[PDB]
RNA sequence: GGAUUUUUGGAGCAGGGAGAUGGAAUAGGAGCUUGCUCCGUCCACUCCACGCAUCGACCUGGUAUUGCAGUACCUCCAGGAACGGUGC
């Protein structure tokens, strides 16, 4: 699964009024980052379960790490993210400077790569197992050298970012 | 004849309206249009049972206001000439 | 201007009307007006015990009509 | 036309009240009476009088409370004033001024 | 004449006050000549009601003030 | 001859809107007919009113005499309702 | 849009959105035409750009 | 980058998650919460989330104020003058706050509207019976660091320093 | 499609005796024989008769011409 | 451009009855202070007719659902009824 702005958690208690629980949720995702929205149902279906959709893909994802099994009125949530994009989102949307890549998936193209290196600001271009990305700024890189090792994208093989030498 | 281009006339009085749930308001007329939409600037506002309230704009309905206090010293003699 | 209500859907279809006061009728209704008057053959009023009393054709004005729900699926 | 029915209807009991210059009664839905002659008219019954009376009878709505006190009634005057003609309820002519 | 009453508090946000003791607080984005307020994101306080966008009829209102600066 | 409240209501047709009549009763659903004039026909609509009798109805007709308000989306508040 | 002589007789706005648009700088006067093939394999590969080999050279 | 007035009429504000008017001022790191008189109290929640604030005061009246987010702060004290100024403080979020001793939390119980606290990433949550020392002094709390108040822990609370 | 003012007239000319509620008024209604009727569904009723269902009395009045505005609902009977 | 869906309004008014029940710190009159007696204004409890029935929101316990969505509202059982409105 892909890291987006939505994150979903489930596994919550049903009992309590879904204003309350919106509320709560808010409150709790105010400490890691602005909520833009929050979508919580209390249907058949949609049952125990609710989501976080934030303006920034780091803090839904620092929520995510954090707040992972966290007890929510009892019950431990399981955070996740979300499977397709929020329609909020989508309303809205429309060390060294280089890093080497290495293991890097041949079917990915380089749409993929530029969302994947979307987390840090932007940089100047990208090279395409083995890739080179050179970023503008050297904090930024450093940013997406210490994020990317170890990532989890492709989960059938590990990607590895590092520095590049002289 | 037409009580509309009389009451459009009095602007720039501090006048006082009172309305059908007992709520008077006393403030400047600024604006009137041809359907009573009076419009006040830096108006006080008593409900029924309730503290006045002084705000700095205001929009009342001709449909909503049952009466009107006008100052002794207006001229109506000369405004009713139209 | 003076436009009719959309009641050609809900012609000779049993509906419950609503009037003021709390009053509550149901029957067919035989036509349509464009000052909102409906006219309804065989109606029955319920009572405030609780009993339906037969009224026959009545007819009903706009003025104190509150809702109109049609009992069956047009 | 209008003039003609406007001093021909009932408007002439209103005219009666500004061309003599008589004291006339109002009965509003507000329960009050004001007395006072009419200075200006129109065919919405927009009567703005000067020189007005008005009466009516007021509750303490529950004041001071234990189970035994009666209202009373009330009266005070203005200057000049405009009633618009939806809230008149009865307007009544008689020969009060003399 | 210049009928600019209704047009200088366009896209702010005001409160209504209703027949019946209710006040809407919405942004007035729109009116006509039936005076039809149309209130996006309005709050209902008379407790606080989630409403949203709530189009209130010209026949339910009395009075109206600004209530603070357009968002 | 048109306004433009009525303009967005007849816009919002279709969508799972609400309207809260004078005495407290709000049909909500999918607003099927909107004329000119407020009346609001709604097909599978829900009676939820200030005395709480919440029902499921199969075709509702609420016109605009004592409807006091309407709660539509705010999918129509972006465009082209910016002026 | 920049001061160009060919929008002389132009006088309108998406007009001159799409002159200032076609008549930028086309495939013509390219990025200086980069062709590195950076000694990675020293047999295959060609496709990288004046940065490509670079980074690939670099570290 | 103290808070002005400058700096709260140039702020966003908008609709929140639960339809309230919220104002964000994050990313200022305001040392010291001031001079919102210019709000006028036509916000109903506070956004002041990532800031440097260390002392919850000197906040004019506000009677709209009804959540104020003071997440990821440095505050270790609170105000006692916090009723008077907030009759209508519902939501308060402490949470990764600078709060070490149960004292601080002795301003707080001034606010009988007070129904959901955070105290949650805090060394005062960390000591002992802090939840009931919470619990006691804090009786109109319905929602203590996303917990509901039972009866037995209500029961434990007034048993216990009564 | 039957037309209210087709049926008004209807019972007009067939001069049968009918029962009007009146608007936001269930305890006093009125009965009689309409004779004629306008655009302003102003009704003229001849020897008509307020019954009040609370009291479950009947006073007569005679000719009443009864307005439209008042008239909510309209019912026919056989008395 | 005052005759049914908007602006010349169908709005106004009052909260059932009883009991040697209880209180007006500073605010009733009369028998011309204080003490007592009488009478046209509330709240708390008790009794008859918990004013009645309805549905929504809500609290305790038990119990079921682990489900990827853009929402009047959402499992069921039992007790209590602080709230809202509908008809008598």
């Amino acid at each position: 699964i892909r890291p987006n702005h939505t994150i979903y958690i489930n596994n919550m208690n049903d009992k309590i009024k879904k204003e309350e629980l919106k509320r709560s949720l808010y409150a709790l995702f105010s400490q890691f980052g602005h909520v833009v929205d929050i979508v919580a149902l209390k249907t058949m279906k949609m049952r125990g379960q609710a989501f976080v959709i934030f303006k920034e893909l780091g803090s839904s994802t620092n929520a995510l790490r954090q707040l992972q099994g966290f007890p929510f009125y009892g019950k431990p949530m399981r955070i996740q993210y979300a499977k397709t994009d929020s329609d909020i989102i989508s309303k809205m949307r429309g060390p060294n400077y280089i890093l080497f890549l290495n293991n890097l998936p041949e079917e990915t193209n380089e749409m993929m790569l530029s969302m994947l290196f979307n987390q840090f600001p932007g940089f100047k271009e990208v090279r395409l197992d083995i890739a080179f990305v050179e970023f503008e700024n050297d904090g930024q890189a450093g940013a997406a050298r210490d994020a990317l090792q170890g990532f989890k994208i492709t989960p059938s093989h590990a990607m590895k970012i590092t520095y590049a030498k002289k | 004849m037409k009580l509309v281009r009389f009451l459009m006339k009095l602007s720039h009085e501090t006048v006082t309206i009172e309305l059908k749930n007992g709520t008077q308001v006393h403030g400047t007329i600024t604006g009137v249009d041809v359907s009573m939409n009076t419009h006040l600037k830096a108006v006080k506002m008593t409900l029924k049972n309730r503290e006045p309230v002084q705000l700095e704009t205001l929009s009342i309905r001709g449909n909503n206001i049952r009466y009107f206090i006008l100052p002794d010293s207006l001229p109506l003699d000369t405004l009713l000439v139209d | 201007k003076a436009h009719p209500p959309e009641l050609k859907k809900f012609m000779d279809k049993k509906l419950s009307l609503k009037l003021n006061g709390g009053r509550h009728v149901q029957g067919i209704l035989r036509g349509f007006d464009p000052f909102m008057n409906l006219v309804i053959d065989e109606c029955v009023e319920m009572a405030t015990s609780g009993q339906q009393n037969n009224i026959g054709m009545v007819v009903i004005r706009g003025n104190s009509i509150i809702m109109l729900e049609a009992l069956e699926r047009v | 036309r209008e003039e003609e029915e406007f001093n021909t209807g009932p408007l002439s009991v209103l005219t009666q009240s500004v061309k003599n210059n008589t004291q006339v009664l109002i009965n509003c839905r507000n329960n009050k009476k004001l007395l006072g002659r009419v200075k200006a008219f129109d065919r919405h019954c927009n009567m703005v009088l000067e020189n007005v009376k008005e009466m009516w009878t007021e509750v303490p709505k529950s004041g001071k409370g234990k189970k035994k006190s009666k209202p009373v009634n009330k009266d005070r005057y203005i200057s000049k004033m405009f009633l618009r003609g939806d809230s008149v309820i009865v307007v009544l002519r008689n020969p009060l001024i003399a | 004449g210049k009928s600019s009453k209704m047009l200088q508090h366009i896209d702010y946000r005001m409160r209504c006050i209703l027949q019946d003791g209710r006040i809407f607080i919405g942004t007035f984005k729109a009116f006509d000549k039936h005076m039809n307020l149309i209130l996006c994101d309005c709050d209902e306080f008379r407790e606080k009601r989630v409403l949203g966008l709530v189009l209130l009829r010209g026949e339910n209102l009395v009075s109206m003030t600004v209530e603070g600066p357009p968002p | 001859s048109i306004g433009v409240p009525i303009k967005v209501l007849h816009e919002a047709e279709g969508h799972i809107v609400t309207c809260e009549t004078n005495t407290g009763e709000v049909y909500r659903g999918k607003l099927i007919e909107a004329e000119d004039n407020m009346n609001c026909q709604m097909s599978n609509i829900t009676v939820t009113y200030r005395d709480g009798r919440v029902a499921q109805l199969e075709q509702v007709y609420i016109r605009g005499s004592k409807i006091r308000f309407l709660i539509l989306p705010d999918m129509l508040k972006n465009a082209p309702m910016l002026k | 849009i920049p001061n160009t002589a060919h929008f002389a007789n132009v006088t309108q706005i998406e007009d001159a959105v799409s002159l200032w648009a076609k008549l930028k700088l086309q495939k013509a006067s390219e990025r200086w035409q980069p062709d590195t093939e950076e000694e990675y394999e020293d047999s295959s590969g060609n496709v990288v750009n004046k940065k490509t080999y670079e980074d690939l050279k670099r570290q | 980058v103290k808070l002005t007035a400058e700096l709260i009429e140039q702020a966003a504000q908008y609709t929140n998650a639960v339809r309230d008017r919220e104002l964000d001022l994050r990313g200022y790191k305001i040392p010291v919460i001031e001079n919102l008189g210019a709000t006028l109290d036509q916000f109903d929640a506070i956004d002041f989330s990532d800031n440097e604030i260390r002392k919850l005061d000197g906040f004019p009246l506000l009677r709209r104020l009804k959540t104020l987010l003071v997440n990821n702060n440095r505050i270790c004290r609170i105000g006692e003058g916090l009723d008077q100024a907030l009759p209508c403080l519902t939501e308060l979020i402490l949470t990764n706050n600078s709060l070490v001793e149960l004292g601080d939390l002795d301003p707080l119980a001034s606010l009988k509207s007070l129904t959901y606290l955070s105290i949650l990433r805090n060394p005062v949550t960390n000591k002992k019976h802090y939840r009931l020392y919470v619990i006691y002094k804090v009786p109109q709390v319905r929602v203590l660091d996303f917990q509901k108040v039972k009866l037995k822990e209500r029961q434990e609370a007034e048993k216990m320093f009564k | 499609m039957v037309q209210p003012i087709n049926l008004i007239f209807r019972y007009l000319q067939n001069r049968s005796r009918i029962q009007v509620w009146l608007y936001e008024q269930v305890n006093m209604r009125i009965e009689g024989c309409i004779i004629g009727f306008d655009e302003y569904m102003n009704l003229v009723l001849d020897d008509a008769e307020e019954i009040h269902s609370k009291t479950k009395s009947r006073k007569q009045l005679g000719r009443i011409m009864l307005k439209g505005d008042n008239i909510t609902l309209l019912q026919s009977v056989s008395n």
